[PDB]
Order: structure tokens, then C-alpha cells, then sequence
């Protein structure tokens, strides 16, 4: 029994009076202080990522295998380490998600005039626009607390060879691809209605990959798209793998696990739901969500 | 620039996939009623084999080419709603900016 | 102007960017020919019979002898009634020629000279077919009492005008007068005229040892075709046990298994004979000539296994097992792979009959079983029959399991029509692989040990079978074959081509009844001459060969495996009424019992499923104007979408905006002050969750030809809710 | 018979579903074209609106601007657009290959003639088809249910104001449309 309840501190009331006492510099402070933990935990995932370097990169070809996929997985090591770490990511965006919708309430309210050019100012700029200016066009909109498709604190702090810098990101990109099912066999993964989530947080995975994944490939300058797009390629192979199984403590979760792919797709502004159902069925996903919701 | 769509490239595909509709079904019969009184059946048959390729080529061409002009049709229309949306915008924050002043 | 143009034309087109979408054998064949002929003439007359709706309901009628205007009501009448006797007069002359032909046909095959030759397997469902085709409109022709008055009112205007004089149209009507009359009449001529035939028993113990053997061992596809064998067994158990012959003799003589007919009928028990017109299966047992001093022999005459929520566990894992296997498979390609195509295309077409199986046999056990004002606490004593049938016959956890079966087979379904271009090519390859492979290499061997040897019918069968269905790579078979000489092997390599293409429909028959001819028990018999290996390799051949027509054509297979049109049709509980209703209210319309069961209870789980129960709508829609082919039950069909739409639209956004306004109201809620609630036993419940995000990202909605943007009348509704929601708080 | 032919016929069958497909093909685009100009039309309609109301909205005068006290009420006040679509099946939403279906099926009887002779002044065919039975049937329905739960259940702003709850009193609100029905039924039943 903690001393306290987390409800009554990070509740819509609790974070606009948050808001209301702190600020957009205080804000600013809370995001940078966050950021900085995530900064830490994606250093740790890049260790782990460097030593399986070789069977990841396998792994990130044979796709189009089963068996030898399967060869391949056996060999991986520190799996659950790279899900746990992941999940830790995922916990602390979804904080910072709801600060920042609070401070968004709060601003539209007190200072509407400047809150309209704002809007007004980062809806309609080029697309056709390069990173240098975007990038103070995104700044200024996230201290507003607007919501922008690539957070400008995460890309300040990840930045603290650069062709080995963009390998790691895309086999980092794999490993956390081909590690789902893994999180079937855990007894903690089970769906609540109640929660709208699972216990053990793997719902804010979706929040980890998608801003990860952002943030990164704009640091080396990949493309987002086609990076999130491979992700979900291999990550919908993985599960319907899995689909197939029998033993009932390895597929435990198999539903819980299942719902995760709609999650990731639902919140990434780069994957369209079309991708989703050429790659994964969504009478899976339909079905899943009954069995869950009975 | 959408005129030039509207008003001739897409009605003007749309009447010619109705010319192919009627010179296929006149094409059918000839080259039925072609092969039952023809002379020698084997040149009969390479030529059926000629206008069935060359239908589907045409009729693959022709469908084509309205796909592209309704794609082309509907970003445009997309355009200006997004520009116009914009002006509608600016428009809303220039009469609230209007009617604080006469509060103040 | 050649096949590489117009194959990169319809590439270029198919790559298009489309987002934000989400002998003696030839008399047999010509036989076979005419008998299917008459079968869908049947079949045209059948669904003639069934959707006749009385004329003579709306006639007005004449009170007295001097009604001011009766002669020119009389000729109004027959003005009207003249084609629907025609009609009837075409129906009475086309079921006399059926049992003609059909009898002239049985009294051919029973010869005793003619009874050592064999009869393909096809020609004996075929015959299975017509006793079907008689069963059906001779229970059809009874139902329906509205053809009897509508022909005597015809007939008492005809005669007041005069306007028949011949004495040959007299006879005509007469005769109309008796067959209408009578009852069971069709079944009474087919008994008559059969008996006359000497041994004509054998015959049907024959049509009915296939059925048996062909249900055990699962040789279907179709629900049809599964329901037809057991009809067939029926009836023809029923036409057996006639005068002259006894079934019971008959199986005391191991010619034929009663009770393996038994434990089919006890396990399914009711069938669809045509439209919702169902046929318990033991009345045909029943109503027998011997039954009742046998009565105890029979135990499916009793009465279980039709709770539809008992499968459910089965049917989700073989799913989600199936559907998983089948998004994997989503340049040349090797024949393993092919082959694995062609297995798992069969196997998904094995699984939607399955289920629609299920889903129309728990249908029609459910309509043959009306409820009462006991069994039922809710059922109100004046409760029409068909709503006792319907309305209230289902729990909720049925209607709520019926939505998910009906929901699958529709998902897999589109799933399954999505790759139809692949199936087709693979399905194809595979065929014509199988089939060359047997022709070309397996028929070697006994050909060879055939020409070692005097006998020379089976040269003559497989050398036929090597014409009908080789293709020689070079043009010409081999001729330095040492195997077609006689002399053994030494070896001989032969290339079996390859390519994406199936045997006409013609040689492939010709191909498999031959085959059956040399595996046959009865033909001095033909497989005694063959081999162990060689008749256990043509067994296997033949056996796998049956599927090749279905898999063939997978697009038609596919719809027929998921067919739920009859859901909605009723004309013959509309019949029974007796003119009290034209037609029933939606409340008693299965399609909107469904839908609004889950509307009204607000399912969170069922929330995603109801737009398949609303697309029931379109299969119904799509059979009426297709094969029942009359304007007014489309009328019918689309009166109610439209009525029922609205309804559901009202409802939906209802109750939208009703969880959206309890879900804000409770995320601001002193977090505090609730559990302070909850520690004096006061809580302030949560709202239960509900998945209402895929109901509002829909558009394109598709019904009856219309495409219904569902977010467009969602958000209107919503909208002047939330107007008034502000007003009130004003 | 010759291969020859049936090969033959099959190409000319092939150029026939050609033909078809050609057809079906114009209809669609088409459908999708005619709204398509119909979205153009208002487009134009909407931008023209737009350019008045922006050289109108440059020349707004703020300290010449007088707002009138003594007329806040008596002022009528704006109301949004309320259209909310309904019967959506009706037979002339049909598209136009459905009806070229429709119309080759089988109509029904010619029962109408005896209309005239008919004593109750009824039609002749709705003895034999009534596509609007079923919503009679309903709405007979939601009426007896309504009732039966009816039954089962028994300074100078000073003036504008004034004036205002005055029209507001006096001024209140003022069928076969199934959404009213239904929201006369759930009102009376709270």
C-alpha cells in the first residue's frame, strides 16, 4: 500500500492545477527533467543492441523464413531487458502526454489570441519546409503545448561514426519488432476493459516505438515512414508466427498481445490503418477485442 | 486548370469508354459470324485472337487514363478547400480580434 | 497489339495509389446431359410455386345474383388469372413428363441382363437428384392452399363468361381441377408407376448405399449438396418401403445399414427443404409403409446437441488457427508451393461450409420447434406462430453467438475472395499437374502389364484415358516407350510439362468415370485383372479428382459456401396465416432481431459485429432479385432497410453521445470525494467501457447499391444533441 | 465437334465481358464524377462568399461601432442549419445498374384494374403487396405504446428582457418521420 494515490496527482484537475501554478517555463522544466531519463534508458538500449549486432542483422533479412527466423531468435540474448526498457520509455511519454494536454487546456484559455496565431502559425506550414525552421516552428508549438508528430525535446536530448549511429537505429528498430510475442507467455500482459490497457503497461509501447522511432530518424536523417512501416512488417510476421502455437503457456496472452498492433497503429501519425490490414488481418484484431471484452 | 478537367477530360473518357462498349459488341458478333464463313478456320482464329488482345489493351488504356484524371480532379479540389479554409481562418481571427477592441 | 502490351497495360493500371480505403460413355454423358436439364426446370417451376401470393384475395366478390356489376368483374378476373393458369397448366404437364422420364430411365438400368454392368457415380446423384426434386415439389404443391382458390375462381369466371367450348379444353381443366385437388399427388403417381417395375428396389438401394457412403466420408462442399445427400437417404428409404418391397427384409440382407441412416437423422435432424420451408427427416421414417410394427427399431424418432453456444470454443480456435496460417501467403514459384495454395484454399472453403452449416441447421431446427408461454416467461399468449418460431425462441447468449458465426464467415469470406487471382493460379497449375502427372507416369505401369497380356479391355479403357487427356510436349507420344511395347524399362525419363490450366469440364468427367470403371466391383470383372498397387493408386487418384470441378471454379464455390439469404424470407408462415397478414412487422424479421438485440443491450464485445448483421440485408436483397427473380420481394426487402436503417441510425448516436457524456462527466470527478464514496459503501460506479471508434471511422457503408457515410449522420445527430445539451444548461 | 469452335466462341464471350465491363466502368466513373462537380459548384459558390465577406470584414469601424441596450432581445437571434438526412432508401436513390436489373425481373400481377369495382375504395394491389405495412404497423404501434405508458405513469434592459421571456413564453415550439416518434416515445417515458 503506497502512501499516497496516484490518481489524485496526475487526474485531468490535479495536472491542470499543475499547469496552472507552473507554467510553459515550468512545463518546459518538467519535459527537459523527463527527457533526460529517456535520454538514459535509450543509451542502455543501444548497448543491448550493439552486442547482437550479428544476429540482428540476420535476423533483419531472413524474414521470409520461419524456421531459420526461429534458429536466429534462439541465439538472441537480453530480450526481456530491451521490453522492460522500452516500457519504461513508453511510461514516461505517456506522463509527459498528459502534462502537455493539460498545459494545452490551460493556455487556450487564459491567452486565446496568442494560442490561435500559434495554431494558426504551425498548421499551415510548408510541408515542403526543411528540419532547421520546422524544428523552431515545433519548439514554440510544444511550449504552447500543442502536440507535434516530432517532439523537439526528445531530438534535442537524444543528441546529447554516424553510419553506424543509423545502423544501430534501424537494428534497434528489429529487435524490438521480433521481441512481441515474448510478452504472450507473461501472465501480468492481460487486457482490462477496465484500464483501457494491460497491467504491466505494455500499452505505452505505442508511445515508445512511434516517438523513438521519430525521433531518431530525424537525428539521421532516415525516413520515418518507411523505418515504422518495416517495424510493422516484421512485428505482424512475428505474431502470426505465434498464431499458429498450441501450448497453453506460451500464448497465454495471445488476444492482450494481438490488441497491441491496433494500439501502435492507432496513436503513430505515419501508419495509416490500410498498412495494418495488407500486413495483419483486422478480423484477428476483432476478435481479440471480444474475447478480451466478454 | 481544373476547367480543363472538368468540363472535357472527364466527360470525354467517360464517352469514349461508351464508343468501346458499342464497337466491342459489334466486334464480338463480326468475329463469330467471321469464323463460321470463313475459308480457312486457323486464320480466322489468330485474327479473333488480334481484336480480343487489342480490346483488352484499349479498355485497359482508356480505364486508366479517367482513373488518373478523377485522382488529378480530386487532389485539386483538396487544394483549395485547405487554401480556403485557411483565408476562413485568418477571416475569424480578424473579426474576434475586431470585437475585443470594441469590448475594450 | 500483342499479349505483352495489354499485360503491361493492366500492370501499369493495377499499381495505382488508393489510400484511405480502410463408346459407351458418351450415351451416359448425353443422358446425364437431359436429366440435369430437367432438373433446373424443376427447380424454375419450385420457385414458381413458392413465392405465389393469392390473387383472388383482392377480387371483390359478388353478393347477390343481380349484382349490378358482375359480368364485368367476371371478365376482369379471367383477364387476370388467365396467365396464372397457364402457368399452373405448364406445372401439371412438366411433372407428368418428369415421372415419365424418370421412370422410363429407372425401368432401363434395373434390366436383368443390364443389372451385372456398372453406373458411374454421377449418374446415381443425378438420380438422387430427381427423387429430391419430386420430394420437394410435391411437399411445395401441398403447402399451398392459395393456388387451389386461385384456380377455382378462375374456372367458376371462366365457365359464366362461356369462354371455353371445346370439348379437349374441358378435359384440360377437369384434369388441372383433379391434380390440384388431390393431395400428395406427385409422390402417389411416382409410387404408382414405379412398382409396376420389376426389382426396381435394387436401383434405390444403390442411390441410397452412395449417399450413405458419400455423407461418412465427408465427400462434399457445399451445405446444399451436404443437406441433398440426406434427403435423398430420406426418401428414398421412403419410396423402398412400399407393396412389393421391405426395407427391413431389404436390410436383414446386409444391403443396406439402417442404423447408420438412423444415427444420421438422430444426430441432424431437421433440413431446409426449400426457402424456410423445412422437413423433419424422421417423417419420412414415420410415415413408411411398415414403420409401426417396426417402430422400435428406430431411435431418432425420439428426442439436444443444437446449442449453438456449445461450439463457439471450437469454432474461435479453428479461426484464429486458420486465418493466421492464411495471412502468411499475403516470379515462378515451385509445385510444393503451389500445392500448398491449393490445400489451403480447399481447407478454407471446407471451414465457411462448416460454419454456415451450422449457423442454417440451428435456423431451421429453431423454426420446426416453436416456443410456448411456459418454456418462455416472456412469450405473451397471443403470439403469432412465426413470432413464437423467431422472436422469442433465442436466448440472448444464442442471438449473441449466431451474430459472431455469422460475423466470421463474412470476415473470412472477404478475406478468401481477396485472393482469388492466386487461388486461381495455383488451383489451376495444381490441377493440371496432378492430372499429367497420373496420365503420363502412373498409367505406364499398367499399361505395360496390359499389353504383356491377352486381356485387352483394360488396354482398350487406359489407352482412352491417355487420348482424352494427354498433352505430349513434343505433340506425339513417345515411340521408343519400351513400357507401351511391353518389354520392361531399362528408366525412360519423360518431361511432364507444365503450365496454369484445367481439363474441360467434359474430359475430366470422362476421365473419372473411366477410372471408376476399372475400380468397379461389378462390370470377368476389371479389377481383377490390375494390380495391388496399380488399383490402390487409381483409388487415390480418384478420390483426390473429386474436388477439381469445385476448386476450379473457387469464386462461385466461395459464395455458395457463405450463403445466409434465407434468413429473411417467410412466404410460407405467410401462407399459413390465411390472409390475416401480408406481411410481417420488422420486430419479427430475424436480420433486425439480431441487430437490435445488440443495440438495446448496449454490448461492449458485440459493439463491432452489428454491421454484418445489417449486411444479412444485401445477401437476401442480392438472392431475391437473382434466382427467386420477382420485383415485389425486392420492394418488400428494401420498405424494410429503409425503416430499419433510421432506427438504428437514431439508436446508434443516441447512445454514442450518452457514453461520451458519462465518460467526461466522470473523468472530472473529484478522484477524492470517490473514494470517500467507496469506503461508506456509496460508490459512484464507473461507466463500462465500449468500442464505438470503428462504428465511427466508417463511409462507406454498403447497402442494397447505396453507399451510406455513416460518420455524416452520426455527426448530425451528435451535433444537435450537443446544442441541446448547452440550451438546457443556459 | 471441332476444338476450333468452342475456342472460338469462348474469345468471342471474353470480348462480350469486354464490352460489359467497358459499361459498368462508365457507370462508376461517372457516379463518382457527377458529385464530384456538384463538391466544384459549391466550391465556387463558398469562395465567392468568402472574398465579400473578407473586403466587408476590412472596413469594420470600431470606434464609430454603437451597439443598441435597449434592443438586445427583440433582436432575432441566429440559428445554425438543422438538415439531418433520412429515408435514404428510397427507390430513387437506386444507381443505375441495379435498376437495369430490377426492371428485367418479373413484375407483379396487373391487380390494379379492378381497382374501380372495389366497394371499399382500397387499392386492388395492396391485397397482393404493401411495402408500407411495415411502417404502418410501426408507427401503430409506437403510438398505442406511447399512450399506454402515458396512461400507466398518471432600467430600459430591464424592458428588453422583459419583452424577451415575453417571446420566449409566447414564441414556442410548433408526424411520419420515424426519429420523432421515437423521441415522442423516450420522453414520455421519462
Amino acid at each position: 500500500e503506497l502512501t499516497f494515490n496516484a490518481e489524485e496527482y496526475s487526474d485531468i484537475s490535479e495536472m491542470r492545477s499543475l499547469s496552472e501554478l507552473l507554467g510553459p517555463y515550468g512545463m518546459k522544466f518538467l519535459s527537459e527533467s523527463l527527457m533526460w531519463h529517456i535520454s538514459s534508458q535509450v543509451a542502455e538500449l543501444k548497448k543491448l543492441v550493439v552486442e547482437n549486432v550479428d544476429v540482428l542483422t540476420q535476423m533483419r533479412t531472413s524474414f521470409d523464413k520461419p524456421d531459420q527466423m526461429a534458429a536466429l531468435f534462439k541465439r538472441l540474448s537480453s530480450v526481456d531487458s530491451v521490453l522492460k526498457r522500452m516500457t519504461i520509455i513508453g511510461v514516461i511519454l505517456s506522463f509527459r502526454s498528459l502534462a502537455q494536454e493539460a498545459l494545452r487546456d490551460v493556455l487556450s484559455y487564459h491567452i486565446p489570441f496568442l494560442v490561435s496565431s500559434i495554431e494558426d502559425f504551425k498548421d499551415h506550414i510548408p510541408r515542403e519546409t526543411d528540419m532547421k525552421v520546422a524544428m523552431n516552428v515545433y519548439e514554440l508549438s510544444s511550449a504552447a503545448g500543442l502536440p507535434c508528430e516530432i517532439d523537439p525535446a526528445l531530438v534535442v536530448a537524444l543528441s546529447s561514426s554516424p553510419e553506424e549511429e543509423y545502423k544501430i537505429a534501424c537494428l534497434l528498430m528489429v529487435f524490438v519488432a521480433v521481441s512481441l510475442p515474448t510478452l504472450a507467455s507473461n501472465v501480468m500482459s492481460q487486457y482490462s476493459p477496465a484500464i483501457e490497457g494491460h497491467c504491466n503497461n505494455i500499452h505505452c509501447l505505442a508511445k515508445a516505438i512511434n516517438q523513438i522511432a521519430a525521433a531518431l530518424f530525424t537525428i539521421h536523417k532516415g525516413s520515418i515512414e518507411d523505418r515504422l512501416k518495416e517495424f510493422l512488417a516484421l512485428a505482424s510476421s512475428s505474431l502470426l508466427k505465434i498464431g499458429q502455437e498450441t501450448d497453453k503457456t506460451t500464448t497465454r496472452n495471445r488476444e492482450s498481445v494481438y490488441l497491441l498492433l491496433d494500439m501502435i497503429v492507432q496513436e503513430s501519425p505515419f501508419l495509416t490503418m490500410d498498412l495494418l490490414e495488407s500486413c495483419f488481418p483486422y478480423v484477428l484484431l476483432r476478435n481479440a477485442y471480444h474475447a478480451v471484452y466478454k | 486548370e481544373l476547367q480543363m478537367l472538368l468540363e472535357e477530360e472527364i466527360p470525354g473518357g467517360r464517352r469514349a469508354l461508351f464508343d468501346s462498349y458499342t464497337n466491342l459488341e459489334r466486334v464480338a458478333d463480326y468475329c463469330e459470324n467471321n469464323y463460321i464463313q470463313s475459308a480457312d478456320k486457323q486464320r480466322a482464329l489468330e485474327e479473333t485472337k488480334a481484336y480480343t488482345t487489342q480490346s483488352l489493351a484499349s479498355v485497359a488504356y482508356l480505364i486508366n487514363t479517367l482513373a488518373n484524371n478523377v485522382l488529378q480532379m480530386l487532389d485539386i479540389q483538396a487544394s483549395q478547400l485547405r487554401r480556403m479554409e485557411s483565408s476562413i481562418n485568418h477571416i475569424s481571427q480578424t473579426v474576434d480580434i475586431h470585437k475585443e477592441k470594441v469590448a475594450r | 497489339v500483342t499479349l505483352e502490351d495489354a499485360l503491361s497495360n493492366v500492370d501499369l493500371l493495377e499499381e495505382l495509389p488508393l489510400p484511405d480505403q480502410q463408346a459407351r460413355y458418351i450415351e451416359q454423358a448425353t443422358v446425364h446431359s437431359s436429366m440435369n436439364e430437367m432438373l433446373e426446370e424443376g427447380q424454375e417451376y419450385a420457385v414458381m410455386l413458392y413465392t405465389w401470393r393469392s390473387c383472388s384475395r383482392a377480387i371483390p366478390q359478388v353478393k347477390c345474383n343481380e349484382q349490378p356489376n358482375r359480368v364485368e368483374i367476371y371478365e376482369k378476373t379471367v383477364e387476370v388469372l388467365e396467365p396464372e393458369v397457364t402457368k399452373l397448366m405448364n406445372f401439371m404437364y412438366f411433372q407428368r413428363n418428369a415421372i415419365e422420364r424418370f421412370c422410363g430411365e429407372v425401368r432401363r438400368l434395373c434390366h436383368a441382363e443390364r443389372r451385372k454392368d456398372f453406373v458411374s457415380e454421377a449418374y446415381l446423384i443425378t438420380l438422387g437428384k430427381f427423387i429430391n426434386m419430386f420430394a420437394v415439389l410435391d411437399e411445395l404443391k401441398n403447402m399451398k392452399c392459395s393456388v387451389k382458390n386461385d384456380h377455382s375462381a378462375y374456372k367458376r369466371a371462366a365457365q359464366f363468361l362461356r369462354k371455353m367450348a371445346d370439348p379437349q379444353s374441358i378435359q384440360e381443366s377437369q384434369n388441372l381441377s383433379m391434380f390440384l385437388a388431390n393431395h400428395n399427388k406427385i409422390t402417389q403417381s411416382l409410387q404408382q408407376q414405379l412398382e409396376v417395375i420389376s426389382g426396381y428396389e435394387e436401383l434405390l438401394a444403390d442411390i441410397v448405399n452412395l449417399c450413405v457412403d458419400y455423407y461418412e466420408n465427408r465427400m462434399y462442399l457445399t451445405p446444399s449438396e451436404k443437406h441433398m445427400l440426406l434427403k435423398v437417404m430420406g426418401f428414398g428409404l421412403y419410396l423402398m418401403d412400399g407393396s412389393v418391397s421391405n426395407i427391413y427384409k431389404l436390410d436383414a440382407k446386409k444391403r443396406i445399414n439402417l442404423s447408420k441412416i438412423d444415427k444420421y437423422f438422430k444426430q441432424l435432424q431437421v433440413v431446409p427443404l426449400f426457402g424456410d420451408m423445412q422437413i423433419e427427416l424422421a417423417r419420412y421414417i414415420k410415415t413408411s409403409a411398415h414403420y409401426e410394427e417396426n417402430k422400435s427399431r428406430w431411435t431418432c424418432t425420439s428426442s439436444p446437441q443444437y446449442n449453438i453456444c456449445e461450439q463457439m470454443i471450437q469454432i474461435r480456435e479453428d479461426h484464429m488457427r486458420f486465418i493466421s496460417e492464411l495471412a502468411r501467403y499475403s516470379a515462378q514459384k515451385t509445385d510444393a508451393e503451389y500445392r500448398k495454395l491449393f490445400d489451403l484454399a480447399l481447407q478454407g472453403l471446407q471451414l465457411l461450409s462448416q460454419w454456415s452449416a451450422h449457423v442454417m441447421e440451428v435456423y431451421s431446427w429453431k423454426l420446426v420447434h416453436p416456443t410456448d408461454k411456459y418454456s418462455n416467461k416472456d412469450c405473451p399468449d397471443s403470439a403469432e406462430e412465426y413470432e413464437r418460431a423467431t422472436r422469442y425462441n433465442y436466448t440472448s447468449e444464442e442471438k449473441f453467438a449466431l451474430v459472431e458465426v455469422i460475423a466470421m464467415i463474412k470476415g473470412l469470406q472477404v478475406l478468401m475472395g481477396r485472393m482469388e487471382s492466386v487461388f486461381n493460379h495455383a488451383i489451376r497449375h495444381t490441377v493440371y499437374a496432378a492430372l499429367q502427372d497420373f496420365s503420363q507416369v502412373t498409367l505406364r505401369e499398367p499399361l505395360r502389364q496390359a499389353i504383356k497380356k491377352k486381356k485387352n479391355v483394360i488396354q482398350s479403357v487406359l489407352q482412352a484415358i491417355r487420348k482424352t487427356v494427354c498433352d505430349w510436349e513434343t505433340g506425339h507420344e513417345p515411340f521408343n516407350d519400351p513400357a507401351l511395347r511391353g518389354e520392361k524399362d531399362p528408366g525412360f525419363d519423360i518431361k511432364v510439362p507444365r503450365r496454369a490450366v484445367g481439363p474441360s469440364s467434359t474430359q475430366l468427367y470422362m476421365v473419372r468415370t473411366m477410372l471408376e470403371s476399372l475400380i468397379a466391383d461389378k462390370s470377368k470383372t476389371l479389377r481383377s485383372s490390375l494390380e495391388g498397387p496399380t488399383i490402390l493408386d487409381i483409388e487415390k487418384f480418384h478420390r483426390e479428382s473429386f474436388f477439381y470441378t469445385h476448386l476450379i471454379n473457387f469464386s462461385e464455390t466461395l459464395q455458395q459456401c457463405c450463403d445466409l439469404s434465407q434468413l429473411w424470407f417467410r412466404e410460407f408462415f405467410l401462407e399459413l396465416t390465411m390472409g390475416r397478414r401480408i406481411q410481417f412487422p420488422i420486430e419479427m424479421s430475424m436480420p433486425w432481431i439480431l441487430t437490435d438485440h445488440i443495440l438495446e443491450t448496449k454490448e461492449a464485445s458485440m459493439m463491432e459485429y452489428v454491421l454484418y448483421s445489417l449486411d444479412l440485408y444485401n445477401d437476401s436483397a442480392h438472392y431475391a432479385l437473382t434466382r427467386f427473380n420477382k420485383q415485389f420481394l425486392y420492394d418488400e426487402i428494401e420498405a424494410e432497410v429503409n425503416l430499419c436503417f433510421d432506427q438504428f441510425v437514431y439508436k446508434l448516436a443516441d447512445q454514442i453521445f450518452a457514453y461520451y457524456k458519462v465518460m467526461a462527466g466522470s473523468l472530472l470527478l473529484d478522484k477524492r470525494l470517490r473514494s470517500e464514496c467507496k469506503n461508506q459503501g456509496a460508490t459512484i460506479h464507473l461507466p463500462p467501457s465500449n468500442r464505438y471508434e470503428t462504428l465511427l471511422k466508417q463511409r462507406h457503408v454498403q447497402l442494397l447499391g447505396r453507399s451510406i457515410d455513416l460518420n455524416r449522420l452520426i455527426t448530425q445527430r451528435v451535433s444537435a444533441a450537443m446544442y441541446k445539451s448547452l440550451e438546457l444548461a443556459i | 465437334n471441332e476444338l476450333e469452335c468452342v475456342t472460338n466462341i469462348s474469345l468471342a464471350n471474353i470480348i462480350r465481358q469486354l464490352s460489359s465491363l467497358s459499361k459498368y466502368a462508365e457507370d462508376i466513373f461517372g457516379e463518382l464524377f457527377n458529385e464530384a462537380h456538384s463538391f466544384s459548384f459549391r466550391v465556387n459558390s463558398l469562395q465567392e462568399r468568402v472574398d465579400r465577406l473578407s473586403v466587408s470584414v476590412t472596413q469594420l469601424d470600431p470606434k464609430e461601432e454603437e451597439l443598441s441596450l435597449q434592443d438586445i432581445t427583440m433582436r432575432k437571434a441566429f440559428r445554425s442549419s438543422t438538415i439531418q438526412d433520412q429515408q435514404l432508401f428510397d427507390r430513387k436513390t437506386l444507381p443505375i445498374p441495379l435498376q437495369e436489373t430490377y426492371d428485367v425481373c418479373e413484375q407483379p400481377p396487373p391487380l390494379n384494374i379492378l381497382t374501380p369495382y372495389r366497394d371499399d375504395g382500397k387499392e386492388g394491389l395492396k391485397f397482393y403487396t404493401n411495402p408500407s405495412y411495415f411502417f404502418d404497423l410501426w408507427k401503430e404501434k409506437m403510438l398505442q405504446d406511447t399512450e399506454d405508458k402515458r396512461k400507466e405513469k398518471r432600467s430600459v434592459l430591464l424592458e428588453a428582457i422583459r419583452k424577451g421571456i415575453q417571446l420566449r413564453k409566447v414564441e414556442e415550439q410548433r408526424e411520419n418521420d420515424v426519429a420523432t416518434i421515437l423521441s415522442r416515445r423516450i420522453a414520455v417515458e421519462y
